[PDB]
Order: C-alpha cells, then structure tokens, then sequence
C-alpha cells in the first residue's frame, strides 16, 4: 500500500497519494455555518458547509478559518476538515494508509501532540509522521543545500540547510503572511470608496490580490511614477458587476512583505531577515547558502519577487559573493511534492511512528527521537 | 493562449542554465589566468636569482687565481 | 533527545530530471494537441452552424412576412 | 502576434550569446592551463640548475677561504 | 534563548519592547539546577516547579521546565550552537594555563562577579563542576559576595579613593601632545 501525503497547511488543504507529481485535491480550509434561519423545508439542509462548498454559497455563511497562524485554534473545525478530506474528497478509508502531516517550525508542542492524538484515536491511521514544511520544500527542488523561505499563508519561516544538516539556531519566523496581506489590501481599498467588511468578501479581496497585485522592483520610483500618470490603472469585476479600478494600491499590498512598518510590525522585511539568518550561520557555509537561496510557498508567487528580493539581498550582501534565487514555476505545490518524494523513499519507511510505540509511550512520542 | 506560456517558460529555463554556465566558465578562466601570471612572475624572479648566483660564482672564480698566486 | 535518522544510501536532486524533463516536452506537446483539436472541433463547426441557423432564421422571417400579410389582407374590414 | 514571437527570438539569441561566450572562455581556460603547466616544468628544471649553481658556488667559496687563509 | 524557547508553550514575544518583559521574567523566575538530568526527569513528571507570572496587561503565564533550562546554557553552550565549552570548563582551562605553582591558590580563591551570576543556585553548581574537573585533593572555594551586581563599581570607587592612584590619570596635556592613542601607552 501507499501512504497519504496530506499537507493541511493554512489556507489551502492539499492532498494526494504518495508517488504522484501533483496533489489530487486542493481546496480552501474554511468551515462556514449559516447565520440566518431558513424557511424552506426538505431542502437537504446541512449544518456546516466545509471545503470547496463554502466558496460557492458563501453569501449565507460565516466563513471561519480553523488555523490562524500555523497553530490550530478551532479543533472541531480542523477535525471536520480532516474527515471531509479523507472520506469525501479521496474516498479512501484511513485505516489502511499511513499519513505524513506537515507543521510549521517553532510551533507550540500542544499542536503536534493533539494532532497525533486525533490521528491515532479518531481516524485510527496505522502510522503518522510530522515533517517541517521547509525540509520538504528543499526535498522537492532536488537540491540538498540552501536557505528556503517558505512564506505560507499563515506564517513565513526561513530555514537554512547545509549538506542535509539542519541548523536549529538560525531559523527566522514571522507572523506576516498572506492573510495579513489580504487584510491590509482590504483596508487600503477603502481609500477609493470600496468598502469590504463581511468575511465572505475577504475571498473576493483575495481573488483581487491574486489576479492583480505585483511586487515592484523599486517601491519609491514606481509610486512616484504611478501617482502622476495613469498607466497602472487596472479594472476588475466583482461577482455582481460594479467594475472597480485599482491604481497605486496594486503594489502597496505586497510591499508589506519587504517593509512591515506599514501594518505596525516591528520586525524587518523578508529581504533582510533572510540575510540576518544567513549571518547567524557558520562563516564557512555562507557561500553555498548565497548561491542556493530557494523560494517556496504560495505567498512568494507574486510576479516580480524573485528580482526585488535578489536586488535587496545583493545590496545587503558583500560585493564578491554571487546571489542566486531559485524559484521554480510550481512553488505553490512544492511542499506536497517534497512530501510525495519523501514518502516514496525506502530509507524513510522505518521512521513511521507505529501505533504500538504510541500506546506504550503516550502522545509525547512525536517530541522524542521519532521526529 | 496557454502552450505559449509553457514554451516561454521552457526557453527561459534554457537561458538561465546557459547564462549560469557562461558565468562559471568566465570565473574559472579568470582564476587560471591569475595562476599563470603568478607562475611567470616567479619564473622570472628565479632567473634573476640564478643570474646573480652565477655572477658571484664568476667573481669567486676570478678571485681563485689571486688565491693561487698568493 | 532530538530524533536520530537511520543512515540510508541515496539519492536526492536526481529525481528533478525524472519529474521535470518529462513534462518539459510531453506536457507542451499534449497541450498543443489539445488546443489544435479543440480549435478544429469548435471554431469552424460553430461558424458553420451559426450560418445554418441564420439561413433558417431568414426562412422563418419570410414565412412570418407571408402569413402576416395574407392575414392582414383578409382581416382588413 | 508580434510581441511574444520577437521576445522568444530575443531569448534564444541571448542564450546562444551566453553559449558562445562560454565556449571561448573554456578554450582560453585550457590554453592558460597548458601555459601554466609548461611554466611549471621550466621552473622545476631552472630550480634544479639553481641548486647546482649554489652548491658549486659553495665549494668555490670554500676553496677561496682555504687558499686565501693559507 | 528564553524568548525562543517560550514559543514552545504558546506565548510569542517578538517586538523589542517585549524583550524587556522576557528579561524581567528571566530575572524573577529562573534558577540554576544542581544536577540537570534528574531535575529534567522530575520536572517532566511532577508538577512542583511550574510557576506563574503576571504580564503587564494581565494574562498570567505558567512556565515549567523553562525555569532551569535557560540558565543551563551557561554550563552547556551547545544549545545555541556555540562551539566553546561552558563557564565551568573555561574557568578550569584558564586556571590550567597558569603556572604550576599558583594553581592551588586560584583553586581555593575563585571569585564570582557580574549581574548574570545572580541566579539562585549557581555557586553550588559551579563548585560541583569544578570539583569534577579539578584534582580531587585540592580544596575548592567559590567566593560569592551578596553584592555581586555592584562589585565592579565598588572596586572602582575604592580605586578612585587611593592616594597612590593620583598620578595614574591621563593628563589632558598628554592627550593634546600625543592624541587619543595615549591610552595604549604605559598610561593604561
Ligand atoms: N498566484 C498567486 N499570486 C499571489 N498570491 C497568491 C497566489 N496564489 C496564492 N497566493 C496567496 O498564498 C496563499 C496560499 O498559500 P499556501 O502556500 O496555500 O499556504 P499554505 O502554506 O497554508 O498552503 C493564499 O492565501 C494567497 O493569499
Ligand atoms: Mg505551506
């Protein structure tokens, strides 16, 4: 049998069988209950529309994500999402398939502890393994060295790896991610008159962000240019018409990644925290990390980030070293590709956390040698 | 269309690989040239030192006859 | 203590070829084939069918004109 | 169209530029390496004759001291 | 390191304003264990070490084994990835570098200072580690005055009051004659 590489993530659950190249099912991780009463009877009314159903009938629902920033804060909703994924999207009984869950680094222990408890008690999987989302991203690229910035939708984490030896003291984690960019875009869209408040309209704002926004190679020059001419004014259509025009808000939304002073965050941007983490490592491996900087995660898929980040790092980095940014076109599904690669290796088959070990040693087995 | 996007990405991949190869080759060529110039420099300094030694051997040989007459 | 991974043999960065080069040509050729067949199936048949429906519409217009005129001729009192 | 076609032509032109530049760089690197090897072998023999010259100068100075001190 | 390991429980401090809060927590709760392995085993089974603290807006936190794990770094710098040995072996190495005649006196007269040596329970861990390293027969004494924080300034105040020290100062004339590099000279 083959194992299920399930990467719940935060924002888009991606699932598929091991040994494949693309996930079988990708769907938003939202749980939306109705808020009105409902008068028609016999309509086959459900009490909680989850998965991709909540994106089609979002008008009469209150969409509520179960994962805020990497950690899980609504256990029942996440359990419902796992149930829907296993039984309704793939139609495979979990009792005869191992699972490979993914977790952001530096998360509280309770998250992985409860994840293992749920996986072994409710779903009754044979054996489950928890992996960090950056080593998998490095696995997918086919390389074995480099510093990967896996800017997901709930958290942005930057992990360096050299010759397969992880450096636990050089990991940089920031809570600025795609969700905060969506919120900031929704906030700055109020300056032109467009007012979005309802949680269902955040999906419309996110679609606008995906289809329109881009990262300028230079912020000040582009903002000075666009504030005079009208070459950047792009039009977009809402799900009911009412065509809207976006001007200099087009590149102010994703510039928050490199300049977090906009939303009040103290920390530096993703262009400087990467270099700062590089400076934390040993002095003899900085050249390889310079030459093998890897981009991954959905939030790093904006058009024009592989040039802005490279320019900023080259400005910061010493003149002699050569800066290279490896950004494969399929960055969004990189984590699941790495997971599928990992699950298909024969050497890895001995690292599954078997049920007997959990029964003998309790839920804390994940923290021990069985990573 | 769409297959245009795929073809364009493939060609960009090829360009990336070619430019990387060119950069690496240029760097190595520079390094080898520096090594060769250092070798030539030390060869010429070697000739200078050998010439000085041969000069002083010749002067010493000139002093040999003064020795045997003394 | 942190987990200790048992030592294996190989490999990495050698599946990038077998997962990239495949779709580098097969995907492009297959999508070109799909576009060619879809265009051939769709565009010419749609234009021909629209012309056919237009001719039928003109014939309906002629029938409507004839019937309207004959009924107006008789009923005019 | 016109823009995508010409962009593709430009991309391939740039890629071939990188290729030919790399070829020239590699040939020059090989030439520099052969030059360095030949300089090394010349240097070795010149060092050998240098050692011989210094030894003979040593014996010559010994003889000069022998005779002039008699 | 304490701010980094506090994320393992649920509390996240990032902005530089909260580093003072973490510093205060470290000053107020941390303590150095006498023996690390058995204490770590006990703290993971019993519940007598978990202590609570009040943040400046409410929201009390409960720190368990992080109390004695943050100061443990001083005796085991492999936590932060540093190469060198702990402070219990650096002292012995600096002692062994000295001549063979004055090792006994330095063994019997070890002195502690600095603010970070104010942790409750460091003078005994240091004594035990040094006894483990040093030869068994020699007597080992660790001096820990109650006023460790101000020991340097008290020494400076004593030094500035001495009569023989009155000619050691750098006269402004000497600086005007020789420039700022006067400090490196015999006039320290
Ligand atoms: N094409 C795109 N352009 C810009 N942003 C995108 C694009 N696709 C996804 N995103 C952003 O990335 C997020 C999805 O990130 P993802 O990698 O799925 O997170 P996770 O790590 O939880 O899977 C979305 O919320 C969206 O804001
Ligand atoms: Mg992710």
């Amino acid at each position: 049998t083959t194992a299920l590489v399930c990467d719940n993530g935060s924002g888009l659950v991606k699932a598929g069988f091991a040994g494949d190249d693309a996930p079988r099912a990708v769907f938003p991780s939202i749980v939306g209950r109705p808020r009105h009463q409902g008068v028609m009877v016999g309509m086959g009314q459900k009490d909680s529309y989850v998965g991709d159903e909540a994106q089609s009938k979002r008008g009469i629902l209150t969409l509520k994500y179960p994962i805020e920033h990497g950690i899980i804060t609504n256990w029942d909703d996440m359990e419902k999402i796992w149930h829907h994924t296993f039984y309704n999207e793939l139609r495979v009984a979990p009792e005869e398939h191992p699972t490979l869950l993914t977790e952001a680094p530096l998360n509280p222990k309770a998250n992985r502890e409860k994840m293992t408890q749920i996986m072994f008690e409710t779903f009754n999987v044979p054996a489950m393994y928890v992996a960090i989302q950056a080593v998998l991203s490095l696995y997918a690229s086919g390389r074995t060295t480099g510093i990967v910035l896996d800017s997901g939708d709930g958290v942005t984490h930057n992990v360096p790896i050299y010759e397969g030896y992880a450096l636990p003291h050089a990991i940089m984690r920031l809570d600025l991610a795609g969700r905060d960019l969506t919120d900031y875009l929704m906030k700055i869209l109020t300056e032109r008159g467009y007012s979005f408040v309802t949680t269902a309209e955040r999906e419309i704002v996110r679609d606008i962000k995906e289809k329109l926004c881009y990262v300028a190679l230079d912020f000040e020059n582009e903002m000075a240019t666009a504030a005079s001419s009208s070459s950047l004014e792009k039009s977009y259509e809402l799900p009911d018409g009412q065509v809207i025009t976006i001007g200099n808000e087009r590149f102010r939304c994703p510039e928050t990644l490199f300049q977090p002073s906009f939303i009040g965050m103290e920390s530096a941007g993703i262009h400087e925290t990467t270099y700062n983490s590089i400076m934390k490592c040993d002095i003899d491996i900085r050249k390889d990390l310079y030459a093998n900087n890897v981009l991954s995660g959905g939030t790093t898929m904006y058009p024009g980030i592989a040039d802005r980040m490279q320019k900023e790092i080259t400005a910061l980095a010493p003149s002699t070293m050569k800066i290279k940014i490896i950004a494969p076109p399929e960055r969004k599904y990189s984590v699941w590709i790495g997971g599928s690669i990992l699950a298909s290796l024969s050497t890895f088959q001995q690292m599954w956390i078997s049920k007997q070990e959990y029964d003998e040693a309790g839920p804390s087995i994940v923290h021990r040698k069985c990573f | 269309m769409d297959a245009i996007k795929k073809k364009m990405q493939m060609l960009k991949l090829d360009k990336e690989n070619a430019l990387d190869r060119a950069e690496q080759a240029e760097a190595d060529k520079k390094a080898a040239e520096d090594r060769s110039k250092q070798l030539e420099d030390e060869l010429v300094s070697l000739q200078k030192k050998l010439k000085g030694t041969e000069d002083e051997l010749d002067k010493y040989s000139e002093a040999l006859k003064d020795a045997q007459e003394k | 203590v942190p987990p200790k991974i048992p030592d294996g043999e190989r490999v990495d960065f050698d599946d990038i070829h077998r997962k990239r080069v495949e779709k580098d040509l097969n995907e492009l050729q297959t999508l070109i084939e799909a576009h060619f067949e879809n265009r051939k199936k769709e565009e010419e048949e749609l234009i021909s069918l629209k012309d056919r429906i237009e001719k039928r519409r003109a014939e309906r217009a002629e029938q409507q004109r004839i019937r309207n005129e004959r009924e107006k001729e008789r009923q005019n009192r």
